[PDB]
């Protein structure tokens, strides 16, 4: 508890020569800036955001520039695709905080799917779709996320695996034919052979008009997101089922003794990153 | 190109195998009765909103 | 209109210099999915989307002044998601459902345009913050007694409870 | 058909007065519109002396259809329009009298033909005319009352927006007219039978009150061209019967033509 | 300053006093060109 | 987009030489609100606003070799009415409600490119004048034009100033 | 203890009906036609034994190939670039066995490094190298275990480097040269800086030796082994410290339900994968 | 190409810095004695065959 | 020459007909870098060799008759690791040998340790692997006893006992 | 006769092909969801039910939607209006459906007329008056209406007369003052030199205070269902006394041999109908 | 505008000349009986609920 | 109250499961002015009202437990035709309810008259549907019997008897 106070009355209280509590006034510092970075982004303003983003030290603040873009997926959905865009540029410059964002990820729709939050899994499987598009998570994930959703299809679970194929079912098409194939196939089988509801056979036959249409509405990435090239891209295979580490610890401030030489390592690093 | 295709359905054939296993050793699919977990019990689980 | 389960937060910022300052601050501190800003004035309105934009905010502006046809063909561009905050003075409800946040960059000079900038029609909960100055403070307390509604002063934990 | 101007020089020439009359005149008709086309806030100083060198006396009902047709038809700027006005004013008041006279007709004749565009437009015209010291104020508070003695949604709204435009002018000039005039809008506001939407606008516009009018300044800077001493501010009530003297919009042979351009160029000369 | 709103405002009753006047005189009519203008009200 | 509902005209300026000769004409017998003057090439853009404001318009130039951010600084700059034209290269309908006009002072070599300089989107669809800047080389690309868009350009007629 | 007997001399003794034996039977008979072909491999041969290796349910028994190369590896280094090669060929049909093989070599050069085996390390540094070599390991690999072998350097960590780095080197310079150039840097610091024997001034003067004869003694592949073209190659990208299961569960033998149907699904598999 | 180095030596960064942060919580790497375990205490041992 | 040190194991194939069968379950079960296979005769090492490659075995094939230069010449192929496995006869150099299998024991004892055994003190410590019949026992404890040596019977265990 | 039975133990009876059993099933498919969305329709859904109305092939299908419509209109009049502004909506895309629709409509009309059927004569006349009024069908249809009924005027006559005058009299007066002052001359004229009721009487003097007011308490439209624009509707002028034929056949089902040829061309013009 | 009106009106006569020359050609529309029938005989009918 | 008139229909929706896409159904084939929906639970109704809205229904939602003053503003705006559809549970006045459905049977049988009776000689004649599953049947002629009236089994003719 307590009440809020505006940061200009703060920065009268107290001012710091730098060590232990400068880490500390930049870790969170670091913090707001890539908080605020992640509200502002859009597909407008993704190359003055993207560079601003590069300015900070985002390999030593990874954790906090994934759980950001992960808080922001999950309250705006509407933007997936542009939060996937940003990952798909730093990925291809700092692989690792492509790895971590696409691990807490998978970790995050499998805890949704288990605990039955609909929202999540939704918000969820439209990010790995994105990622998908844009090459920073293989394809492999989706079919064992529509295969898992198909075994034993439930009504909700034929609406997630639907709403999911949408997204990605265009790139799919383009580089696993056959498997999407089979995915259609499965569903035609579910529309025939099984007892359902009304609502649910109409999902599965506008899926099918979809497909006839050749996803038209569900491009792979708008014109004006395609900024990392195929050649350049650094696409990370983590399948659906390997256990992982979402590595929660990388969230918390640490002091490390050699603090402003890596800084200035990574400040190196920026003068070569463009 | 093709070669891709071949090695993803093959990790895809990998993944329901130890799908369609892991159904098997769960308490009878069709009648379990188990806790409300905060991590993960979910190759197993079906879904129900 | 009513405001009921509108959270209605305000933050004493107790003199203009520290009101975008502050606004960036929540921006670096709330998770926004999109949000309207309120001023008063229009060339206030006009000045705060130029330093947003400054700031490398997508930002639609959007006055009284403007024709009545004009106007939405902004909040079309506003609804579209090209621009995720939207600054305007009186107009009107609103036509956005995904408006996480409300914020009073100026307080009403007259209280009966409150509750048409924040209420809402037939009561979506969503929240409200209020840029009071020490001077507004009196509308403030106007504005609490008039719609016999009430307004807590913003917490620093105010980031966990949505 | 249309064919370019270049194309027309080569098919006649002149040799300066009978036949000579009605091609100056053309010409006279094309740059006064091309000069009312063109002038901004960056460059009224320029087009008012281009304009100057043209007989804007003898054309005086031209320069003055001009004028009016370019702010029916483009009211995004009525203002620097009315700064035109009011600097030609300043050289040569009659003009200046005529386009106030047809403003006014315009403005009734819309009235009375419930026209909303055209009230809207003439209406902020004389607002803006008003503001520059070139018509009497008690225009402005003519028309408020006029508006607001049986006051439906669209007279409100009319008046509402006329007023947001005139009255800072208002304010300084006549400070007791325009609180009275607010009273009026409370007491609509409040025992009037009238649209919510309209009750919202009459409250932005007590906002506007208390915020003093700051989004509708007197004359933008850089358009307060002619100090009070020097403009010459005619009085014209709403209700005197004026004729617009659409005569001076066709063309008639004078006899002492080129004594009239002669005398013309002599007077501005001296005017700069 | 206070003369010249004085003077204005005996105008302004001036022109108040025709139109309450000419409110009284006046009686369905048709859409003419010129004007009927003081006692007309406003209906887009 | 399409261009359904804009009065789309052309003019026999029959060679260049003459092209700023109509244009002036033009602003000496229409009324314009504010106007979008639309040419090929970035050196006769520049040539077009330099001569331009020497005629005392209020011009601003745009092409499409500038940051996508310094062209929003410019593009306020027309909207807010400071300067009554905008001469530009094809960059993108537009964002302007007061255009009364769009001259093609040069008509597209490419012709696709048509639609995006005159075409307006319905639910913001103004009508509006389109006029074309057509020489006798021209000619060939104009009406090769009207029917893969399947519209209808007429030349220009005296009249005009009396048929908006 | 007790006596071996030929087999057979077992054929007299039993005889079997796809029951739980036959399974057993069958798993056990997988192993030593596995361990047999591990056995035949060489160069001239390569071909055929890959195609013979094909024919067994090679996902099944993952682990037991997985275990057999990696134990005819340890035992005969002499081989190690074929046996890399036939990973290559099986891991661009089944990419899972590869991850399974560089999974337990990392964890067996990571025990050897702490245990101080000085032959383990050599050999499962060859076989990280040979692997590189086949874009089977990501170059990461290579940098991160020389930047190991190299931060605090011993005369054993030293000759251990070398020795990996005449291996992979000409393809880290192919693929990564200014990795491949910041070791060589510091093998010059080291070899100026630091009090050392006699020994790690030869090897380090025979590896600038050999980095200006462009590492014509120690190719990428031999001719006869480039059987994979880069664009049907899968390359695992597995770091070194990364924490990983060996998933030794796999090498023992576990009835499974669907056997029958699942030998018909690889042999339909097999029927696709030439 | 030259992507594909940047995003190695950035995997290598990253390894440097969990490699000499390891050897800091180490007990003293001048003078440490520990047992002879069996799995792993890898990024801090040293070589000595 | 002596035979100290080399593991040296025989295993009852019974007949001639079960050797192959019993040299290929060998593959099988034991983890083979190289090895020597040594016959009697050059029609057994012919057809050995053509039924091993057969087997898909990278094979070596050496015999008395052809000349000494060319012999060397094979065993250069068979030392570069070309071919994994060398059969040949008694003739008159290869460290990478894990085994050395005597698909036939010798006719006559005395070239036995030609064989098998290695030179001085520390040549290497090898495997041996004798294929008895029901005949050629006598021939086994005859030459168990001259060199003085045990040859123990192979344990199926042997695998854990390199 | 026969006892009416679930949908879904329906589906569970038969199944389904470019069959002629397809056709129908689609046919009574079509007919059901258009009833459906019919009887859905209101102000505050109108958009989106007409783009739902939209996805159905209404051009097949314009007889069952005009029939479908004008019985709601007869059996519910409350809504005639946003019924009204439906039919503007389609017109304005579809034009043959509106004049369909009008057509049936005057015919019905008459028929009622003729047989002295009121509740009839009450509802036809409130559709074409909001026809008019949404721009749809030409204001010669109401002034030929009224004359009609004030031709040998008795009391039902005037009083439906007026009753639809107060429906369509702000049309009139905006789009014909003189012909609107004919009829009100004539109700003048019957109101004194003609034997009637006092109620009919009492009526017309009412009827004259509405004109006087305007007709402000009969708007054209209500706000929100103005959606069409005049210079893009299309107005179907259909005199009164013109004979029409319904069209009756084009309720009933017929096979037609490029059934799937145009249904695909209907969903080609329906991806441009937006 | 007025041209539309123009054409309006002319439509409506042309109507109410095609009414009343139908009103002379009915059977004495003082004293008609006829039928029920289920089409039309509209044009001469008066309303009578 | 009496049910004298009131045509009386059940349908054999055999289970829950189908309720919904009968209703759905019946709204394909019948023509309706406007309905009034009854369901014996709160939660029942509020489920149904949000699925029915999903399928872009015009609804008003209705429930025992809000005040009888704030339902009468709900029941207003049913009354006014902006909503087509009004799903509630017992409470106790609209003559444009062509057709009551009976979603749930009632629990307590002497409910029903309150539901779909009509009070004296002159009053509303109505047609009425009622979802019968195979557990509430026994409650179905429990109640036919005792207000002496009849429920018929809906035909598939049912289209041409309003």
């Amino acid at each position: 508890g307590g009440a809020y106070i505006p940061p200009a009355k703060l920065r009268m209280m107290q001012e710091q020569k730098n060590s232990l509590a400068y880490q500390r006034m930049s870790w969170e510092a670091l913090k707001k800036s890539i908080n605020g970075l992640i509200n502002k982004v859009n597909i407008s303003n993704i190359s003055i955001i993207i560079q601003e983003l590069l300015q900070e030290n985002i390999v030593r603040g990874r954790g906090l520039l994934s759980r950001s873009v992960l808080q922001a997926q999950s309250a705006s959905p509407i933007f997936t695709h542009v939060y996937a865009a940003l990952v798909a540029i730093i990925n291809s410059k700092f692989p690792q905080i492509g790895e971590l964002i696409l691990k807490r990820l998978i970790l995050n729709f499998r805890k949704g799917y288990r605990r039955n939050d609909k929202q999540l899994c939704l918000t969820a499987s439209k990010f790995v779709a994105h990622l998908i598009n844009q090459n920073v998570a293989h394809e492999v994930l989706c079919l064992e996320m529509l295969t898992l959703l198909l075994e034993r299809p439930t009504d909700d679970s034929v609406e997630v695996a639907i709403g999911f194929l949408k997204e990605c079912g265009l790139k799919l098409t383009q580089v696993s034919p056959r498997g999407i194939n089979a995915i259609f196939e499965r569903l035609r089988n579910i529309l025939h052979e099984s007892e359902i509801d009304k609502r649910v056979q109409y999902m599965i036959e506008v899926m099918f008009a979809v497909r006839k249409d050749g996803f038209k509405d569900h491009p792979i990435i708008l014109e004006g997101l395609d900024l990392v090239e195929e050649d350049d891209q650094f696409t990370h295979m983590l399948p659906l089922e390997d256990d992982y580490n979402p590595e929660d610890v990388l969230n918390v401030f640490k002091m490390d003794p050699n603090f402003m030489e890596n800084e200035e390592k990574y400040k190196a690093i920026k003068k070569e990153i463009l | 190109g093709t070669s891709r295709e071949d090695q993803t359905l093959a990790l895809l054939n990998q993944f329901k195998s130890k799908l369609t296993q892991a159904i098997a050793e769960t308490p009878e699919n069709d009648i379990p009765e188990t806790e409300v977990e905060d991590d993960e019990g979910w190759m197993s689980h079906v879904l129900q909103f | 209109l009513t405001l009921e389960g509108i959270k209605q937060f305000f933050v004493a910022v107790e003199r203009e210099e520290w009101k975008f300052d502050t606004l960036c601050d929540l921006y670096d501190t709330l998770t926004i999915t999109q949000a309207v800003i309120f001023c008063n004035t229009k060339r206030k309105v006009d000045w705060l989307t130029e330093k947003m934009r400054e700031a490398n905010f997508t930002v639609s502006s959007m006055h009284g002044d403007m024709p009545q046809k004009e106007r939405e063909s902004i909040m079309k561009e506003f609804r579209s998601g090209a621009s995720r905050v939207l600054i305007s003075t009186d107009v009107w409800g609103l036509d956005v459902p995904q408006v996480s946040l409300i914020i009073n960059y100026d307080l009403p000079n007259n209280r009966e345009l409150y509750i048409h900038r924040i209420g809402r029609s037939g009561r979506r909960k969503g929240v409200a913050i209020n840029f009071v100055k020490n001077d507004d403070i009196r509308i403030l307390r106007d504005i609490e007694q008039y719609y016999s509604t009430q307004i807590d002063e913003m917490p620093m934990n105010v980031a966990d409870l949505i």
